[PDB]
């Protein structure tokens, strides 16, 4: 399996940017949180190919829909809620690990389709002001949220 | 280590953090101890500026005061939060919509680095000030001890009665202020403005709050001063206001329009305190 000897599942994250400096938010399928989309590395691939791969099953944006501007260097981690730890599953994950990818939209808003897949992990989006995510997210992962937003910024209040 | 900033807006000094990118929680206690000079950073008001709670806002913003409770006073510390969020580049917006304690706000950052609020529009009805007359006027008498005053009268969303001297350093603000703060034709009480009107557009002025007496830069009083002026025909559409605390311009096309208020904030230091 991809769990690390930590118990940390290799995991990829996307802050996707429209032109105004909005970012894209998400909402979970059949729930009501809200988050960015990300997903878990699958064997064999590379961060960047687990981005495109995840981006289009949950996002439906292509390739050539988005452009990279930014990748953090570094995993950044999280510890799922004890609560939520599945124990009796070998071997145990009690958090995901993180390479958040910033993405500008270059295509319409008409590309974006949730529904690519079978099992499709949204069923809404928006575009909210930039820093709005650091309140929204859920507590476990704010932190890992803060770090990304922060990271990003430069680049984002860069395209005017 | 906490970073911080100290800032100067509207003669009051701000320590401002940044807790967007920092993770902060200001505790009562926290911010007792922040206030004091010598355990903590001292300040006369404490900015803390926050993600927004609506996707639509850039920010929130909440000040507290050095007992450690949330103050909500209308437009306190804009200028300072529009010019902070630039200088540490939260955003690169020149029009920032802000959520605080009273309401939300658009600030626009000029190019000269100064920061214009949209104050509404004045409202002269004296029923909405509140103010004891009949009829709207542009210059009222009144009665003030045994002496006569001709004085205009306003409201931006707070009460104000405005009256034109000839120098400000020579005016009875400290006998005339009380008397007319609390005449018996203001129900409410009044903010009591002195109007040195220098040129169209400039005046000097020095403002006898409600309840609080002179005070160093009370924004509402510049602009119910100028709007008062522009109402009997004195001042021009953009006027330079001298405070003691500092200068502000106001802007005002009359009714039917908002006023603007345009002022400084100025960067004094940045620093840390490990919490
Ligand atoms: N309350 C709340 N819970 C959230 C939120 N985001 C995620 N969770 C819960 O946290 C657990 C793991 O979520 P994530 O770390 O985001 O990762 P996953 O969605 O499992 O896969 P991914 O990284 O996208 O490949 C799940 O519980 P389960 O493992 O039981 O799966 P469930 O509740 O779905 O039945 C989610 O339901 C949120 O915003 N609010
Ligand atoms: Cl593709
Ligand atoms: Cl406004
Ligand atoms: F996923
Ligand atoms: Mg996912
Ligand atoms: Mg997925
Ligand atoms: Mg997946
Ligand atoms: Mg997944």
């Amino acid at each position: 399996s991809m769990i690390d000897d930590d118990g940390y599942r290799p995991n990829v994250g996307i802050v996707i940017c429209n032109r105004q400096g909005q970012v894209m938010w998400a909402r979970r399928f059949g729930q009501h949180s809200w988050q960015f989309p990300q997903g878990g590395i699958n064997p064999g691939e590379s961060a960047e190919q687990a981005m495109y791969r995840e981006l289009f099953e949950e996002v439906g944006l292509s390739r050539k829909d988005v452009r990279i501007l930014a990748s953090t260097r570094n995993w950044l981690r999280y510890k799922l809620p004890k609560r939520l730890v599945r124990w009796d599953t070998k071997p145990v994950c009690i958090g995901q690990k993180q390479k958040w990818f910033l993405l500008q939209l270059v295509s319409g808003d008409a590309e974006i389709n949730m529904q690519t897949s079978s099992t499709p992990e949204f069923d809404g989006w928006r575009w909210v002001s930039y820093w709005y995510p650091v309140r929204q997210v859920v507590s476990f992962k704010r932190d890992v949220y803060r770090r990304v937003m922060k990271e990003f910024a430069s680049v984002v209040m860069s395209l005017a | 280590s906490m970073q911080f900033s100290k800032m100067h807006g509207l003669g009051n000094d701000f320590m401002v953090v940044d807790a967007v990118t920092q993770n902060v929680f200001f505790s009562p206690e926290l911010i007792r101890r922040l206030a004091d000079a010598h355990l903590g950073v001292g300040f006369d008001q404490l900015l803390v500026v926050e993600p927004p709670y609506d996707p639509e806002l850039d920010f929130h913003y909440r000040i507290f005061n050095a007992d450690g409770s949330e103050v909500a006073q209308c437009g306190n510390g804009a200028r300072c939060f529009a010019r902070f969020v630039r200088l540490k580049g939260l955003t690169n917006k020149r029009d920032i919509r802000v959520s605080t304690a009273n309401g939300r706000m658009v600030l626009t950052v000029t190019d000269d680095d100064l920061v214009r609020v949209n104050m509404g529009e004045p409202n002269f009805e004296p029923s909405a000030v509140p103010f004891r007359a009949n009829k709207a006027e542009k210059t009222y008498i009144m009665r003030a001890a045994e002496q006569t005053i001709l004085c205009g009268v306003v409201s931006m969303g707070n009460p104000h009665c405005v009256i034109q001297v000839d120098d400000v350093d020579t005016a009875a603000v400290e006998t005339l202020g009380p008397v007319l703060e609390s005449h018996e034709r203001f129900p409410e009480r009044a903010n009591i403005g002195f109007m040195q009107v220098v040129k169209r557009e400039h005046i000097r002025l020095r403002v006898y709050e409600r309840g609080a007496g002179e005070t160093q830069a009370c924004g509402s009083g510049a602009c119910a001063a100028v709007a008062v002026g522009i109402q009997q025909g004195l001042l021009a559409e953009e006027v330079r206001v001298e405070l003691p605390g500092g200068r502000l311009d106001i802007a005002w096309k009359g009714p039917g329009h908002p006023l603007y208020m345009t002022g400084p904030a100025v960067h004094v230091a940045d620093g840390f305190i490990h919490l």
